RNA sequence: GUUAAUUCCGAUAACGAACGAGACUCUGGCAUGCUAACUAGUUACGCGACCCCGGUCGGCGUAACUUCUUAGAGGGACAAGUGGCGUUCAGCCACCCGAGAUUGAGCAAUAACAGGUCUGUGAUGCCCUUAGAUGUCCGGGGCUGCACGCGCGCUACACUGACUGGCUCAGCGUGUGCCUACCCUACGCCGGCAGGCGCGGGUAACCCGUUGAACCCCAUUCGUGAUGGGGAUCGGGGAUUGCAAUUAUUCCCCAUGAACGAGGAAUUCCCAGUAAGUGCGGGUCAUAAGCUUGCGUUGAUUAAGUCCCUGCCCUUUGUACACA
C-alpha cells in the first residue's frame, strides 16, 4: 500500500504550479530543487512530495493535466482557442431546404433566394424506436 | 491536570493548550509542524528577449 | 572442482526426472545443487520462492519437528547425509535419483476437500509438499520407539517409496487418500 | 480411463467455503483445442503441468 | 475504481475545513566518505618464547589509521526506471540496478462504560471508631492448611535420546545506597560440595569480562526394559542469609525411585530471523525466578486466500427494542 495523501498532493501541485520552470524530469535533481524551494521538515515527506512531482511531470509529458494551471499550457490553450480556420461551412453554394421550410420562408419576407436547393420530403413516416 | 476541592466533592480540571509556531522560539517551539508544508512565493521576474551585457571595470 | 558441483561425493548430473509435471518444482539440476543442503534462509519470503529451494534442503528443513528437535539443522544434515549413504549402500544407485523417484511415486495425484466432501486434483508444488510431509512422517513413525535409527528408517522409507511395494507409510497414506478421494467423488 | 496431463493457462478465482481451491483453466497438452475448468488445491501459477486422473468430472462455474 | 485507512481519482447541493489515519519520534541492517579516539582495536616494527626462511603468542611497548568498536552531522527509497492491467487518473503485479521495493514499538479522534483502584497518596466528600481504639507498637500464628474442580506455567513420556570427557561461539544489561544498617568480584590457600579466610580492582568502554552461557560439534557407555528417560515423595548429613527456618528460607552429598508409552470433547498462539528449542541480564532480593520484561544462539513447515465459524466496518431493508 503506497498511496499518497492530500498533504503531499496539494503541496506538490502548488510547487509545480509556482515553480514549473525550475522542475524537470530527473528525480535526484527536482528532489533537491523542491528541498531548496520548499521548507519540508523531514526527508520522508520530502521524498513523497518529490516522487509525486516526478509522477505529475510524467503526466504532463504524456498529456494535459486537469488540476493544474501551467502558463505555457494556458498560452497554448489560448492560441488553440484564438486559432482562425479557413472559409466557413456556413457559406455554401448548395444548401438543402426542406419543403415546409421553403413554405414558411415563402410566407416570410425572403421567399425566393439565390443559393438554396429544395429537396424531396422523406416519404414513409417511420421515425420512432419500437417498444420494449 | 489539576484538582479543586469544593464543599461537595473534588473536581478535576484538564487544560490542554496548543502553542503556535514562531521562528524565534519565544512564544512557541522552534521546529515547525510536520504536516505544514511551507512554500515560498516566487519573485516576479521578467524574461529577457534581447541579449545584453553588464560589463564593468 | 570448478566445473561440476559435488554434493558431498555425489554428482549434480545423472538425475532423470521422469515426470514432466515436476521439472520446474524439483530444483536439483545444474542451478540449485550445492555441497551441503545447509543454508541461511530467505527461501520462504515470497509465495513461489519456496519452489526454488532445493529438495534436499526441503527434506532437511521438514525433518526437524516436534518441539525437542526444532532448530537442529546441522544435526538433520548429518541425518540426511548418513541416510543417503545407507540408500547407496542398499540400492547401489544415486540417492538423489532414489529420492526423486520416491517423490514421484509417493505424491498423491488427487485429494478431497470441502466446498460431504468432493475430490479435486492438487497443484504439483502441493504434491511435492504432501510427499515430503508423508515420507518424513513415515520415517519419524518408524524411528519412534525402535532400535532402528532415524537414518536407517528414512533410508528404508525412501527406498520403499521409490520401489512402490506398498510397504512405506507414505505409500500407504497415498493409497488411503486415493481410496477416500475415489469414494467421495 | 487413462491418465492425462494438462497445462494451466489461466487461474480464475478462489473457490470453496474457506477459500482453499483455485478455479483453473487447463489446456490439454495432447489436444490443445479442448480445454476445461477445474478446481485445484494449493498454490497455482500459470504455465505448469498437472496430472489429471480423469476428465469426466467438472465443477460448475460460479 | 483503488488503498492497511473517510487514502485518493472522479461524478456530485455543495464549498471551506478540523481530529484520527497518514504524517511524527525511536529502534535495525547500507556507508572502505567526514568528525573523533591511551576507558576499543587494526597494520607494520623493537624484542622475548616455542617448532622445523616461515607460523603462533588477549606477552610487552611505539609510526600512522578507524576496517572491526562507539556516537554526531548526514546521506540513502521515493512506486525511482522498465514491461503488463486499469477511465490511462487514483492505483496493482513482476523484474534490472540495488542493504532494505510492506521491520517493530510509542502517541493514537468524538462519545460512553454505574468496568478496576477509597488497599498508592498528608487527592478527597459522606458514614463509623477514637482510649478496654478500626490509631500505633510488641510476641506468636495465618495469608502455604486439603476428600474436590478450574486457569496460567515448568519437567518429561525418550535411541532425532540419557550419561561421561574434548572443543567452541553474545548482547540487552547490572554493580559500594539521605534514612539504608544491604554492591559486582579478579587472584591464592582449606574442603568433594555449598562455602570460609586474605590482600587487590571498579561509582563503571578502566574491574568482573575478549563477558570462555546453553542447544549444537566430536569419541566411548547404553539397547526398547517404565531402562542409564523422568525426578514426584521421603530419611540422614553439611553450609550460606537473617534476631528468629518449626510448616523442610535457599544451596550441596548419599539413598529411597511414584504416575507418565504422544493424552477425549473442546481450546491457545503464529506465518520470516517468525513460531519453537535453548540459555543470559533487570524488577520482586538480606537470603530467591517454577513469574514477568528485555537480549543472544540454532531456526523451520505451511499460506500470500476467505467470510465457512467467531467478530468488526460502509449501503439498503424490517422492527411492536431504545436499562437498545
Amino acid at each position: 500500500g503506497r498511496v499518497r495523501t492530500k498533504t503531499v498532493k496539494k503541496a506538490a501541485r502548488v510547487i509545480i504550479e509556482k515553480y514549473y520552470t525550475r522542475l524537470g524530469n530527473d528525480f535526484h535533481t527536482n528532489k533537491r530543487v523542491c528541498e531548496e524551494i520548499a521548507i519540508i521538515p523531514s526527508k520522508k515527506l520530502r521524498n513523497k512530495i518529490a516522487g509525486y512531482v516526478t509522477h505529475l511531470m510524467k503526466r504532463i509529458q504524456r498529456g494535459p493535466v486537469r488540476g493544474i494551471s501551467i502558463k505555457l499550457q494556458e498560452e497554448e490553450r489560448e492560441r488553440r482557442d484564438n486559432y482562425v480556420p479557413e472559409v466557413s461551412a456556413l457559406d455554401q453554394e448548395i444548401i438543402e431546404v426542406d419543403p415546409d421550410t421553403k413554405e414558411m420562408l415563402k410566407l416570410l419576407d425572403f421567399g425566393s433566394l439565390s443559393n438554396l436547393q429544395v429537396t424531396q420530403p422523406t416519404v414513409g413516416m417511420n421515425f420512432k424506436t419500437p417498444r420494449g | 491536570v489539576r484538582h479543586v476541592l469544593l464543599r461537595q466533592g473534588v473536581l478535576g480540571i484538564k487544560v490542554k493548550i496548543m502553542l503556535p509556531w514562531d521562528p524565534s522560539g519565544k512564544i512557541g517551539p522552534k521546529k515547525p509542524l510536520p504536516d505544514h508544508v511551507s512554500i515560498v512565493e516566487p519573485k516576479d521576474e521578467i524574461l529577457p528577449t534581447t541579449p545584453i551585457s553588464e560589463q564593468k571595470g | 572442482t570448478p566445473d561440476i558441483k559435488l554434493f558431498g561425493k555425489w554428482s549434480t548430473d545423472d538425475v532423470q526426472i521422469n515426470d514432466i509435471s515436476l521439472q520446474d518444482y524439483i530444483a536439483v539440476k545444474e542451478k540449485y545443487a550445492k555441497y551441503l543442503p545447509h543454508s541461511a534462509g530467505r527461501y520462504a519470503a515470497k509465495r513461489f520462492r519456496k519452489a526454488q529451494c532445493p529438495i534436499v534442503e526441503r527434506l532437511t528443513n521438514s525433518m526437524m519437528m516436534h518441539g525437542r528437535n526444532n532448530g537442529k539443522k546441522l544435526m538433520t544434515v548429518r541425518i540426511v547425509k548418513h541416510a543417503f549413504e545407507i540408500i547407496h549402500l542398499l540400492t547401489g544407485e544415486n540417492p538423489l535419483q532414489v529420492l526423486v523417484n520416491a517423490i514421484i511415486n509417493s505424491g498423491p495425484r488427487e485429494d478431497s476437500t470441502r466446498i460431504r466432501r468432493q475430490a479435486v486434483d492438487v497443484s504439483p508444488l502441493r504434491r511435492v509438499n504432501q510427499a515430503i510431509w508423508l515420507l518424513c512422517t513415515g520415517a519419524r513413525e518408524a524411528a519412534f520407539r525402535n532400535i532402528k535409527t532415524i537414518a536407517e528408517c528414512l533410508a528404508d522409507e525412501l527406498i520403499n517409496a521409490a520401489k512402490g511395494s506398498s510397504n512405506s507409510y507414505a505409500i500407504k497414506k497415498k493409497d488411503e487418500l486415493e481410496r477416500v478421494a475415489k469414494s467421495n467423488r | 480411463q487413462p491418465i492425462k496431463l494438462a497445462r494451466v493457462t489461466k487461474v480464475l478465482g478462489r473457490t470453496g467455503s474457506q477459500g482453499q481451491c483455485t478455479q483453473v483453466r487447463v489446456e490439454f497438452m495432447d489436444d490443445t483445442s479442448r480445454s476445461i475448468i477445474r478446481n485445484v488445491k494449493g498454490p497455482v501459477r500459470e504455465g505448469d503441468v498437472l496430472t489429471l486422473l480423469e476428465s469426466e468430472r467438472e465443477a460448475r462455474r460460479l
